[PDB]
């Protein structure tokens, strides 16, 4: 799904075209100009009797408009089953943030009477860490030897 | 043009037809679907078809149907056919005194006529409007003294504009040869030019 964002809409829509596809039977027949102004994708009831086909209900899937006036339709087939839809399952611990894309501080500080007390980040792509007092001018470099 | 007829000129005889055909050419869509139903739609127009065949000619006479048939061909001009089955010659005196009204429509002419029109038509005599070429059939026919209603079976290709008049006697089938693309006439060894047929048709 390129435009969903939604991880619950996006699970109902894959379980709908899922049993769209489960359903999966298309007609094709022509109907008279009695019929015109049906659309592709108009619900409509087909009846054939020799089939069993009592009111059956399918998504016209074309439409040729003819100049004579005859209507050339196909259809698909879509039971309530596929709009009716289902319930799903509580999806919310589950979720991965990106915490891997930035170096990471140091752990622990504290100044005990000088400012040791900070932990080893946990990146071990740590070269040397930085200290900028108040009035000194240049920093100073505490490096990652062990 | 008037392609030339007994009436015309009767000093050639046998120019007269043999055979004429009235080919109600009326091209239409018809479905018969299943239900038993037959739906059909009228669509393009109806070109009455004349299928006139000529006797074996003479050269004088296939000498000047020549004439007037390159006559038609050179120039631009229709050919008019008068048939005689239908010159009844009823109702007579003048068509300039009645009127038609303003848009009339829909295959039936209502035109009042005040004392100018004595006779009353029979149903199936052909009649035309002054302004446009094709001819109509009459189907029906009811008059309240003055004013008769008429039906016509051609679906009048021309609209109503309110100066139109009727004929009703001496009118001609506008017709073009649809044969003139292979038009010949063998001269046989009794010298007479056989085997020559005029396919026309309506140029409305």
């Amino acid at each position: 799904f390129a435009n969903i964002t939604n991880y619950y809409t996006a699970r109902s829509y894959a379980d709908r075209e899922l049993k769209k596809s489960r359903y999966s039977r298309t007609l094709s027949f022509s109907v008279p100009y009695k019929f015109i102004g049906i659309e592709p994708n108009d619900p409509i009831a087909f009846t054939y009797e020799r089939y069993g086909w009592k009111d059956k209900f399918f998504l016209v899937d074309e439409v040729e408009n003819t100049r004579d006036g005859k209507i050339n339709l196909v259809l698909q087939e879509y039971g309530e089953d596929v709009f009716i839809n289902s319930e799903q399952v509580d999806n919310s611990g589950n979720d991965i943030p990106d915490i891997s894309n930035n170096v990471l501080p140091p752990r622990d500080f504290k100044y005990t009477p000088g400012e040791l007390s900070w932990l080893p980040s946990l990146t071990n792509n740590v070269v040397y860490y930085s200290i900028a007092h108040s009035g000194h001018v240049n920093p100073y470099i505490v490096q990652q030897l062990e | 043009m008037r392609l030339p007829d007994p009436y015309t000129n009767p000093e050639y005889p046998g120019l007269g037809f043999e055979s004429v055909n009235l080919v109600d050419n009326d091209p239409m869509i018809r479905d018969e679907l299943p239900n038993g139903k037959v739906k059909e739609v009228k669509i393009s127009a109806q070109y009455w078809g004349i299928n006139i065949s000529y006797p074996e000619l003479f050269p004088d006479e296939y000498a000047f149907l020549d004439s007037r048939l390159l006559e038609y061909k050179r120039t631009g001009d229709y050919l008019d056919v008068l048939l005689p089955q239908y010159e009844a010659f009823r109702v007579r005196g003048d068509t300039k005194s009645v009127t038609i009204p303003a848009g009339q429509k829909g295959s039936q002419i209502i035109l009042n006529t005040n004392g100018t029109l004595t006779g009353q038509p029979k149903a199936g005599d052909l009649f035309k409007l002054s302004t446009h070429p094709k001819v109509y059939k009459i189907t029906n026919f009811s008059s309240s003294g003055n004013v008769w209603n008429i039906s016509l079976y051609p679906d009048l290709f021309i609209t109503t504009t309110g100066s139109e008049k009727p004929v009703f006697n001496g009118i001609l089938f506008r017709t073009k040869l649809m044969n003139g693309d292979s038009f010949g006439s063998t001269l046989n060894n009794n010298g007479t030019y056989s085997g020559i047929s005029l396919s026309l048709r309506e140029s409305l």
